[PDB]
């Protein structure tokens, strides 16, 4: 059926340029207007640009006028966004979107591609234990501090997926160094530390980093 | 462009409540106003077009009204799968512009946090930094205050906080706070504590440790 696939996202130093692409199948791409929309991390949707089927017009959000260029190749069934003079505030997930009518319909949205604009450089995370401490009963919290990575995202699982109940993985914060840090925690019965193994699984695809860190109480 | 201002930015309601969201345009948009629903990791869904027409297959408990510069989305009886973020969007003019969004969260009873404190690992101390972590687990409402104290001295500017979305099972939040110090500043002090203030706590809860398992 109807699908839209963005590619070309990654990281960019400020003032530089990046080109996105979106490929379409399952609908008559050569007769549809096509839009870009972006969404910065946990912020709102922002409309970026639109181009009709024949390219006869190109419209742009005020914040990207003069720096961004939308174009299309109906032959290949693909849409492009050329971004120049990129700024920190252009960091966002970029989506292609269309419609069988005029307005956006959920069927016609892409999966998104992340773009991060920053003077920081790609970096894999350091993974540190958040060690638990009465151990005969009660509740223990433990976790992993996933620190100083770039760009987003990391994924965190626990015991390779077999531990999901009580897991909270927090949204990253941006440190003043330009690097991200987050935490992942789980509450377990404190008596389980004597019988059970707890390992957090961290993945940072942008740096090909894969860490498994066992989290144990520290030796008194 | 035409600037769209939604209010409120956040809202807590219970199942069965009547919910009303307002959107104001900076100039007239006639009736070319749309409302969308977005759940996280989901594509936006069109609810209302041209200000008051219901999209095909959208519960009749959703309605919209208005013209000109002031517009309203209303949910007559709030249902469980309607807790989401709601955007208005004008299409009178290019550039198309979205409002900033309205998050509709679930109301529930007060629930005080379970508090936990984590010292920095030896591994991170070898690297020259110390992160101290304070966890506030499963609390409601979202408002909480975390104060770091080092040998009883309030700290400021050296911590960052993050909060989860509402849990799917029990509608609470959790919050993580990290205090960051250089290894040098860390070893200059003994007592590390986070103090937590919250509605479900009759007085502030403190959790602490002494550097060097003391």
């Amino acid at each position: 059926q109807v699908q839209l696939v963005e590619s070309g996202g990654g990281v960019v130093q400020p003032g530089r340029s990046l080109r996105l692409s979106c490929a379409a199948s399952g609908f008559t791409f050569s007769s549809y207007a096509m839009h870009w929309v972006r969404q910065a991390p946990g912020k709102g949707l922002e409309w970026v640009a639109v181009i009709p089927f024949d390219g006869r017009n190109k419209y742009y959000a005020d914040s990207v006028t003069g720096r961004f260029t939308i174009s299309r190749d109906n032959s290949k069934n693909t849409l492009y966004l050329q971004m120049n003079s990129l700024r920190a505030e252009d960091t966002a997930v970029y989506y292609c979107a269309s419609s069988s009518g005029y307005l956006f319909h959920s069927d016609y949205w892409g999966q998104g591609t992340l773009v991060t604009v920053s003077s920081a450089s790609t970096k894999g995370p350091s993974v540190f234990p958040l060690a638990p401490s009465s151990t005969s009963g009660g509740t223990a919290a433990l976790g992993c501090l996933v620190k100083d990575y770039f760009p987003e995202p990391v994924t965190v699982s626990w015991n390779s997926g077999a531990l999901t109940s009580g897991v909270h993985t927090f949204p990253a914060v941006l440190q003043s160094s330009g690097l991200y840090s987050l935490s992942s925690v789980v509450t377990v019965p404190s008596s389980s530390l004597g019988t059970q193994t707890y390992i957090c699984n961290v993945n940072h695809k942008p740096s090909n980093t894969k860490v498994d860190k066992r989290v144990e109480p520290k030796s008194c | 462009d035409i600037q769209m201002t939604q209010s409120p930015s956040t809202l807590s309601a219970s199942v069965g409540d009547r919910v009303t969201i307002t959107c104001r345009a900076s100039q007239s948009i006639s009736n070319w106003l749309a409302w969308f629903q977005q759940k996280p990791g989901k594509a936006p869904k069109l609810l209302i077009y041209e200000a008051s027409s219901l999209e095909s297959g959208v519960p009749s408990r959703f309605s919209g009204s208005g013209s000109g510069t002031e517009f309203t989305l209303t949910i007559s009886s709030l249902q469980p799968d309607d807790f989401a973020t709601y955007y208005c969007q004008q299409y009178n003019s290019y550039p198309w512009t979205f409002g900033q969004g309205t998050k509709v969260e679930i109301k529930r009873t007060v629930a005080a946090p379970s508090v936990f404190i984590f010292p920095p690992s030896d591994e991170q101390l070898k690297s020259g930094t110390a992160s101290v972590v304070c966890l506030l687990n499963n609390f409601y409402p979202r408002e909480a205050k975390v104060q770091w104290k080092v040998d009883n001295a309030l700290q400021s500017g050296n911590s960052q906080e993050s909060v989860t979305e509402q849990d799917s099972k029990d509608s609470t939040y959790s919050l993580s706070s990290t205090l960051t110090l250089s290894k040098a500043d860390y070893e200059k002090h003994k007592v590390y504590a986070c103090e937590v203030t919250h509605q479900g706590l009759s007085s502030p809860v403190t959790k602490s440790f002494n550097r060097g398992e003391c």
